[PDB]
């Protein structure tokens, strides 16, 4: 490094004195860096004891020792001996004093601390590692963790050090359970960490789950709050690593993945039928590479999976599943209510000599009976005198999934004889108020049994009325959060106050949901389970979700009262607080939807601005086409934005083609260019090209329409020489939409032009080398409709080649036979399928034959209809070549059988491709 | 601190001479003035030295000097210390006045003074006996003597061979304080 300093200072530094000083208190290390590097050359010279211990820092001399504190914290001479100086210049943890623990967080690291990357490594990792060594008997020091955990091209540089880390944690849950300093860490880290490594988050996912499986947490109840932040580590993974990760965990799941989290098992199943939709991971083939997604199944089955009664499953390209679905035991033949009640019976008439028994006598703990309490309580005001609360809050949770299993069958068969609940009110308020009151249920496991059996057909309205109403008539929680939008969303990027924040918030509303909210005869605080109190709202929001997916997905029926569900979400932005990844959410919603969108096309005629509404709570300004459709929908919002959208469209793919070379630091990278999940700008034009196009219901069939349209009918604001930005701009925002919306490009190419006039006398333009290829069009001429429309093909064709390629054979083999008469029709289709076939070589080989034989029927035809071939020679060494360098000796016997009624000069030019 | 100065004139007298006049001189000229055996940066502050190469006027069809020494970051004189010119009197006065003129410059817009010492080295016995017929300079070698030792306070200094020359004797018109009584026999002293 001595000599390319050495030539860069005569270069770079070409000066001799030091002048300007320019103190700079906001940033000014990127100007001193040349002291910094003079600094680490005379210590790596001492170091070594020669070259005159780097002689001469004159050139620098003012900036040479101008270390003789928040300004001018430049922690340089921290090589090697100097370590007081960083380690003083950043607060360390507190000593003195001991539920606040640690006053004075620091500024954000943008402001100084973007370079404390050398020297900050194990420093707080060597602190956590010897206050979870020794002991933590008093109450827990370290709370300023917030700093280590925004530490962004810190962990991405150090990917190992969060590594060792963790395998770090390894020995201190070894220890004692990791109580205090897990339930401290693991959370902030799950709720700030977003751009996370994929394998490296999946690494996460079977640490979190191999801890939570091992050893029991009957004493640390409250562990599945980790099962909360298990959902959000199977959110934005889905897009494309989930294909290179499934052979990274595929030893795994042999032995265990599915102990006993098996709601989150079908969340993840739900997540992965997600994932593989986009893009059509299973349409290609549906034989031979299930076993691929049947080793999952073979998991779950184990434990009782997929007990949906066929009411959600409606979206699994492979409904193999379907062979084990009987086994669901649904309703447990209707007589369960009448078995738990019975029980229940049985309990409270023996309560008076049992309750010095109940607690010998809880064999099993009495998975589905305790809950059903609550309605032979509130008779005589909680009778419960936490008589077996205590033997509740020991497995809770594990008797609480059986609890809510057989209460969703007792609700709705009670709302069902009642219907209306006007004697059942009481129930109503008991469940209302069952949040008010602090209860062991979380409302975390309530949809997922409820659709398991209750959300049948005869019994999917009263499971909406209660996804509607059991959360929303309460307003305990919804004004809370009413009035928690301008705290968090308008400043999310500025963490400085969050410590006496978060303390106001959540010991203003909620306390703790280990403290019974239930009114017995006692009421022991016990304030010892407060491991660390981050967040007690992000749960519920986080979940909400997949409450979404579940009631949007499979309830659609409802058309008018979906407008309450509407002011729901309305009453729930928060739920848009933390993401804004809606394009699985809309693609596995959507798959058979665009055809049949009707209901759901009235429903976004008034969820457009709600859906602006609840993606507009932030102030980046950075979204631009909803708010360039809200001034195009001032009235009559029906009809007119979707009639000029070409125009519109163009600047759409306007925004995309200045994504790449144009004005590159626009109003789209920000806030934080690392945290909205910003790899790249195009990952922002996903969703919003998404739901752009997700309006109106005649898109989709429109799109590519529209897009052939500005191609062709260029408007004036498309230019014609950097025509290739757009073409990639095209392929992808075509491999982004779903199905229904590329599913045009077939015919558009196919049916359009291919056979235009293009059949014996078309013109004198039958040369077909120079203008069918692309890039003739290089000048104003020799730009011909076929050659703009390969040109869009290729990019639609190289951009979708993951799935949507999958499809292709079969096309050509259903519509692309009645429609070749002439030769450069076949010199046409082959443009448009040969480059390709080497993608389908690498992963899908099992069609390559498909396509050879599809062009050797083409072969067939323009042997048919045909008088002379002038340039066949081509198509015989391309053919020649497809089979040598591609195929080999793997089609021989089928094209036997197919090349014998070929042409005399067609037999002398491939009678060694017959061999 | 870090000064020095080389005039070299002894080419055809000490061709072969001139590697044991380095091996015992020209070393503790780095050793001494640096931290030890020389890549470093190259900056103005007056640490940087010059170093002044003469030849001999007869064996010259035109040419004079090819002086090139305005920093060379303490280094770049270690490396064309063999990157000398061979060519009987040798008229150095001629290039003395180089030096002369150096040291002027020095003083003149380098003047940050280190008090810059200069050191010349000589085999042959030279005398530039026509004073005249010059570009810039009209004066003899002991008017330029009398001129950098006594007029300008610029510790001059001759580094004879060990033979007797004249400049030997030349000596005692240098009024400053040069410190050339005694022979570097040891490690070489920063006033010769």
């Amino acid at each position: 490094f001595l000599p390319v300093m050495k030539l860069f200072d005569l270069l770079y530094p070409e000066k001799e004195c030091i002048p300007v000083p320019d103190i700079n208190k906001p940033q000014s290390t990127h100007a001193f860096a040349m002291t910094c590097i003079w600094i680490h050359l005379n210590r790596k010279a001492q170091n070594g004891d020669s070259t005159l211990q780097i002689p001469i820092p004159h050139s620098l001399k003012l900036h040479h020792e101008f270390l003789q504190i928040a300004l001018l914290c430049n922690a340089y001479s921290t090589n090697s001996e100097c370590f007081t100086l960083p380690m003083g210049a950043l607060v360390e943890t507190i000593y003195g004093n001991g539920a606040s623990v640690t006053p004075l967080p620091m500024n954000l690291l943008d402001s100084l601390t973007v370079h404390a990357k050398m020297s900050l490594i194990h420093s707080i990792a060597t602190r956590v590692i010897k206050l979870a060594h020794t002991k933590s008997s008093v109450a827990l020091a370290p709370a300023l963790v917030e700093t280590y955990s925004r530490l962004l091209v810190y962990m991405e540089i150090e990917s190992l050090g969060i590594k060792g880390f963790i395998s770090q944690l390894l020995p201190t849950v070894f220890k004692s359970h990791a109580w205090g300093i897990l339930h401290t860490l693991l959370e902030m880290f799950s709720h700030r960490m977003h751009h996370i490594q994929p394998h490296y988050r999946v690494q996460l996912l079977s640490h979190l789950h191999t801890l939570a499986a091992v050893a029991q947490t009957n004493q640390n109840q409250l562990h599945l709050c980790v099962e909360s932040t298990a959902l959000r580590l199977i959110t934005a993974l889905g897009s494309s690593e989930v294909q290179p990760q499934f052979t990274r965990f595929l030893n795994d799941p042999k032995t265990v993945l599915s102990a006993e989290s098996e709601e989150l098992n079908r969340a993840l199943i739900l997540t992965l039928a997600r994932a593989t939709h986009v893009t059509d991971f299973f349409t290609g083939s549906d034989s031979i590479q299930g076993t691929w997604c049947k080793d999952i199944l073979q998991t779950i089955m184990n434990f009782t999976p997929h007990n949906w009664a066929s009411h959600t499953l409606s979206c699994f390209p492979a409904p193999l599943q379907a062979f084990f679905k009987q086994n669901n035991v649904p309703q447990e033949s209707r007589f369960n209510l009448k078995k738990n009640v019975e029980e229940e019976y049985r309990k409270w008439k023996s309560m008076t000599d049992e309750n010095e028994i109940i607690t010998q006598f809880s064999v099993q703990g009495f998975p589905p009976l305790f809950l059903c309490l609550l309605w032979k309580m509130l008779l005589e005001t909680d009778h419960i005198s936490q008589i077996g609360y205590k033997v509740l809050e020991r497995i809770g949770a594990r008797a609480l999934v059986a609890h809510v299993r057989t209460f969703a069958d007792f609700l709705v068969y009670e709302f069902s004889t009642s219907a209306g609940g006007q004697q059942l009110n009481k129930c109503i308020e008991i469940l209302n108020d069952m949040v008010w009151k602090y209860n062991i249920v979380t409302l975390d496991r309530l949809i997922l049994c409820l659709a398991m059996r209750s959300h049948e057909g005869n019994e999917a309205q009263v499971c909406y009325f209660i996804i509607q109403l059991l959360l929303l008539k309460p307003n305990d929680f919804r004004n809370r959060v009413s009035d928690f939008v301008k705290e968090n969303s308008p400043e999310h990027w500025l963490q400085s106050d969050w410590h006496t924040k978060h303390m106001s918030y959540h010991k203003k509303y909620p306390e703790k949901l280990y403290f019974e909210g239930l009114a017995e005869q006692v009421d022991p605080p016990v304030p010892i389970q407060s491991p660390y109190l981050p967040i007690y709202f992000g749960n519920v929001c986080l979940r909400f979700l997949p409450v979404f997916d579940i009631v949007i997905h499979r309830f659609l029926e409802l058309l008018p009262v979906s407008k309450s569900l509407e002011t729901l979400l309305d009453h729930l932005g928060g739920l848009y607080k933390f993401h804004d990844r809606p394009v699985t959410y809309l693609y596995n919603t959507l798959h058979y939807y665009e055809m049949c969108l009707r209901n759901r096309d009235h429903l976004k005629r008034k969820l457009v601005h709600a859906i602006i509404g609840s993606l507009k709570d932030n102030r980046p300004q950075g979204w631009c086409l909803s708010d360039t459709y809200l001034k195009h929908a001032m009235n009559a919002r029906e009809d007119n934005p979707w009639v000029p959208e070409d125009s519109y469209y163009c600047k759409l793919i306007g925004r995309l083609v200045d994504t790449m070379a144009g004005k590159s630091p626009g109003p789209f990278p920000n806030c934080d260019w690392r945290f909205n999940e910003f790899p790249n700008p195009a990952a922002h034009a996903l969703h919003v090209t998404c739901v752009e196009l997700m309006a109106l219901a005649v898109p989709g069939k429109d799109v590519g329409n529209a897009l052939l349209n500005v191609v062709l009918k260029s408007q004036p604001l498309v230019p014609r020489e950097n025509i290739t930005a757009w073409m990639n701009a095209i392929g992808l925002i075509i491999t982004a939409l779903p199905e229904p919306y590329w599913i045009v490009l077939h015919d558009r190419i196919v049916n359009v032009i291919s056979s235009s006039s293009l059949t014996s006398e078309t013109e004198w333009v039958g040369y077909p080398f120079r203008l069918f290829d692309f890039t003739a069009c290089h000048q104003s001429y020799s730009e011909m409709s076929c050659s703009y429309t390969l040109a869009l093909a290729h990019a639609v064709w190289h951009h979708s080649s993951i799935g949507q390629l999958s499809l292709i054979p079969k096309f050509l083999t259903e519509a692309l036979l009645p429609v070749v008469k002439t030769e450069f029709q076949l010199l046409y289709v082959y443009h448009l399928v040969g480059p390709f076939l080497q993608r389908f070589q690498q992963e899908r080989t099992r069609c390559m034959i498909e396509i050879g034989v599809a062009f050797y029927d083409m072969l067939l035809n323009v042997d048919q209809c045909s008088t002379h071939l002038n340039y066949m020679d081509p198509i015989c060494d391309f053919l020649y070549h497809m089979k040598y360098m591609f195929t080999g000796d793997s089609v021989k016997e089928q094209v036997e059988k197919i090349i014998c009624n070929l042409k005399p000069a067609l037999k002398l030019r491939l009678r060694f491709i017959t061999h | 601190v870090a000064d020095v100065v080389f005039v070299i004139e002894g080419t055809a007298n000490l061709g072969p001479y001139f590697e044991e006049l380095r091996k015992h001189y020209l070393l503790p000229a780095i050793e001494y003035f640096n931290g030890g055996p020389p890549d470093f940066g190259g900056d103005y502050g007056g640490t940087q030295y010059s170093l002044v190469v003469f030849n001999t006027v007869d064996c010259a069809p035109e040419s004079y000097v090819q002086c090139h020494a305005p920093t060379s970051s303490a280094y770049e004189f270690v490396t064309w210390l063999d990157g000398i010119k061979f060519m009987s009197c040798s008229l150095i006065a001629e290039g003395l006045s180089t030096a002369l003129q150096l040291f002027d410059d020095f003083k003149k817009m380098r003047e940050q003074q280190t008090h810059r010492v200069c050191l010349l080295i000589c085999n042959s016995p030279p005398y530039l006996l026509p004073a005249v017929e010059s570009t810039t300079y009209s004066g003899c070698t002991t008017e330029s003597l009398v001129q950098k030792i006594g007029e300008r306070g610029i510790h001059f200094s001759i580094v004879s061979p060990r033979k007797l020359p004249a400049l030997r004797l030349l000596f005692e018109k240098a009024a400053p304080p040069a410190l050339l009584e005694p022979l570097q026999q040891p490690a070489d002293v920063s006033q010769d």
